[PDB]
RNA sequence: GACGGAAGGGCACCACCAGGAGUGGAGCCUGCGGCUUAAUUUGACUCAACACGGGGAAACUCACCAGGUCCAGACACAAUAAGGAUUGACAGAUUGAGAGCUCUUUCUUGAUUUUGUGGGUGGUGGUGCAUGGCCGUUCUUAGUUGGUGGAGUGAUUUGUCUGCUUAAUUGCGAUAACGAACGAGACCUUAACCUACUAAAUAGUGGUGCUAGCAUUUGCUGGUUAUCCACUUCUUAGAGGGACUAUCGGUUUCAAGCCGAUGGAAGUUUGAGGCAAUAACAGGUCUGUGAUGCCCUUAGACGUUCUGGGCCGCACGCGCGCUACACUGACGGAGCCAGCGAGUCUAACCUUGGCCGAGAGGUCUUGGUAAUCUUGUGAAACUCCGUCGUGCUGGGGAUAGAGCAUUGUAAUUAUUGCUCUUCAACGAGGAAUUCCUAGUAAGCGCAAGUCAUCAGCUUGCGUUGAUUACGUCCCUGCCCUUUGUACACA
């Protein structure tokens, strides 16, 4: 009952362009690597997408 | 005597909300924009930042000798303590009394509810106000409903940390026909402010690198 | 109230030294410190000069700021009779 | 007498924790500058100040309850303090209402 | 647009279906009526008034019924005081107050204006249909909107959608729309994990300086108003990590799902909290604002003194509750638990004890303006072991009676407790009808708030802790599409 939230959505998309070729099936290198070097302002609000980062290119090897 | 370690911060206010109503209310024609507590053992730092800070001498001894001692003398602080000192206010977009007190000598004439208003803000406007909100109630205009809600702005809130950024005022006149109540919201801005977050969480950039390497038939270095 | 002045005039002896005029309030207590005669049959004279000016007003927490203005001389040539600029418009405290 | 080191109980506190323990933190690297024998910052419990009333001026509606504290941060430290470092702290280690006074022992 | 005794969608323990607590039965506090008293001041009367207005009201409060002095009449502008204005007055006749209230009445009395046409505006006086500020409700809800383009002469509309999911206008997917700014979501807390830290008795540790003793089964019960103090993990958080519906099978428009299982402190926006958008209610506050337009009044006052009924008076009505109908209970012994705090300032608050008396409690003392002392809040509810039986009772304590104390200048119409007299109703409670799905429903009890004294109340704090629905439209409530509308203070 807790589908995801629109403003970290949008926000890859401004921010994978950049680093496509990583980001891999076990999810927690990719996870700082997600933490980069980025302007966070939180924790969780990065975890969050860390984990929109995880769920939404481990389905790409779906098809 | 022997204060407790919960008799001075909750009785912050005893001196510090004193003076606080004292020059929201005695001559607050001034443009009130607090005063810089530091609080030294037997002085008194009167911080007076405000928009007429040449009062400060003034005749040197007029008024001032009677600021030395009233708000210093009600609640009975013995003489021998107390200073007085001021300097100029600035960057009048960011206050809510800088448009406030813009507005509290307009109140008699006869301008419009509106042209003043939208106006004097666009000092900020264009350097740093995002979301206003001005209402200026009374009774302008016998009638069943008295209000004018004027809206005003390029809105961003809320993300709950508010205070980062936000002016509030409430002033009141006593005219022909009643109270004229003047509240409005200012909103300061995080990225002209230079302080801590740059940016509630919305401002986010990011950086572009190097283009990404090829096969590279590489090399032979030794430095 | 129908009051001798010597009582209001130990009371601006207390204006002219440091510059305050200020009541309390309570009634039948009359233990003001530094202004100690009554708390409040002195406010009947301390209005009687605020009809034609000569002193300042604010309520507000009941704290009586009434203290004199600008024509604080040309009255108290004839209820003080004192030499002026010595608590008048020109009352310096050292420079500040 | 001037100049020993005899266990004394120098006690801090303030509102919030950001200047406090900024208060503390450069009166123990100026503990370092001639090294105060010491066992030292006693991370000490911080307070909770509440009210719990009703907001509302009238007594109508679905009635209100609210809060509103101050927040009493306090840092007791086990100092073992000379007399020079008392002098100059009424405009060290600044923030808006710094209040330090202290009883020179604790033994 | 608003409605409908029109469909359709959805969703609702401020409605159900299982439930777990039940209410309104009695009596009695505590309100609102009425009753009428000379007086029961006053607002709020729809969930959205009625244990609300801090409202547990002796005075203080207090706006009604009672009495009587200050005028507490700044004064714009000026008659009457100088062989006397204003009036306190001893003792007395009244008179709660020697209230010289009133008089009998002559001692005090001086430029300190008694006042004089008129004016301060005191007002807890009407006026929230004069108001601002503030507070609630529409709504525990997904609802707003511009920038452009599209249709329509124009009001407007489109975007915001027939599908599916969700706590969600959240997302996917369809697409004259595209890309968005909000609110919400997000964000943030907290009872938390961190023996890794900057870090230790106004605070908590294995040790043990001086080491009494049970016992020798060789280190234990220990203490030592500090002996070196041994030491930072428990106590406390400076920033940070760690969790991001985390992982595979089931079924999925392969998404948007969400489960079988589980590493784990954390898999249910962690549980629950926190500020919550556009538009407005003739919502409410003028009995909290010394901010109030006007009007009644302005000292013969609706301010303001000081004692009494009052808001506490009684067929009766309705609102919130508290003790209970006892025998997993009652009485008596043994053991014994919290956190919240708030505590004296030039005054007397919290307080273990000493000693006294059965208590109520009282005099010297114990520490504390506070992780010092209260207080280890050993309390109740609780665990264990002896005594009570089918009754209005070893459940119950309404009702009135006497006595002893405590608080307050001041207790009567009783401030409260204490010891005995009085010892009842009431037996699970009618067509009337609420709340709430895990340390939460439930059990019981301590701080604080009003607090001298007065909790059957209200916030919190806690100590012990099930349930069954696992969700939905008939009743009640709310948003969306479609139609119809002779309606717009709808």
């Amino acid at each position: 009952g807790r589908v995801r939230t629109k403003t970290v959505k949008r926000a890859s998309k401004a921010l994978i362009e950049r680093y496509y070729p990583k980001l891999t099936l076990d999810f927690q290198t990719n996870k700082r690597l997600c933490d980069e070097i980025a302007t966070i302002q939180s924790k969780r609000l990065r975890n969050k997408i860390a984990g929109y980062t995880t769920h939404l290119m481990k389905r790409i090897q779906k098809g | 005597a022997l204060i407790s370690k919960k008799r001075k911060l909750v009785a912050d206010g005893v001196f510090y909300a004193e003076l606080n109503e004292f020059f929201t209310r005695e001559l607050a024609e001034e443009g009130y924009s607090g005063v810089e507590v530091r609080v030294t053992p037997t002085k008194t730092e009167v911080i007076i930042r405000a928009t007429r800070t040449q009062d400060v001498l003034g005749e040197n001894g007029r008024r001032i000798n009677e600021l030395t001692l009233l708000v210093q003398k009600r609640f009975k602080y013995a003489p021998g303590t107390i200073v007085l000192y001021a300097e100029r206010v600035q960057d009048r977009g960011l206050s809510a009394v800088a448009q406030a007190e813009s507005m509290k000598f307009k109140l008699l004439n006869g301008l419009a509810i509106r042209r003043a208003a939208y106006g004097v803000v666009r000092y900020v406007m264009e350097s740093g106000a995002k979301g206003c909100e001005v209402v200026v109630s009374g009774k302008l205009r016998a009638a069943r409903a008295k209000a004018m809600k004027f809206a005003d702005g390029f809105l961003i809130h809320s993300g709950q940390p508010v205070n980062d950024f936000i002016d509030t005022a409430t002033r009141h006149v006593l005219m022909r026909q009643g109270v004229l109540g003047i509240k409005v919201k200012i909103m300061r801005d995080p990225a002209k402010s230079r302080t801590g977050p740059k940016a509630l969480p919305d401002a986010v950039t990011i950086i572009e690198p190097k283009e990404e390497e090829p096969i590279l038939a590489p090399s032979v270095k030794d430095y | 109230m129908l009051m001798p002045k010597e009582d209001r005039n130990k009371i601006h002896q207390y204006l002219f030294q440091e510059g305050v005029v200020v009541a309390k309030k309570d009634f039948n207590q009359a233990k003001h410190e530094e202004i100690d005669t009554k708390n409040l049959y002195v406010i009947k004279a301390l209005q009687s000069l605020t009809s034609k000016g000569y002193v300042k007003t604010q309520f507000s927490w009941q704290y009586y700021y009434y203290t004199l203005t600008e024509e604080g001389v040309e009255y108290l040539r004839e209820y003080l009779n004192l030499p002026e600029h010595i608590v008048p418009g020109t009352y310096i405290q050292e420079r500040n | 007498q001037q100049q020993q080191i005899i266990k004394i109980r120098i006690t801090l506190t303030s509102t919030k924790v950001k200047q406090l323990e900024n208060v503390s933190s450069n009166i123990v690297k100026n503990a370092e500058q001639h090294n105060l024998v010491k066992k030292g910052p006693v991370r000490l419990p911080t307070k909770v100040l509440k009210i719990s009333t009703r907001k509302t001026p009238n007594g109508e509606g679905s009635k209100t309850w609210e809060t509103y504290e101050m927040r009493i941060h306090k840092r007791y430290i086990d100092l073992e303090a000379p007399v020079q470092i008392v002098k100059r702290i009424t405009q060290i280690t600044i923030e808006p209402g710094v209040d330090v006074e202290v009883v020179v022992a604790s033994n």
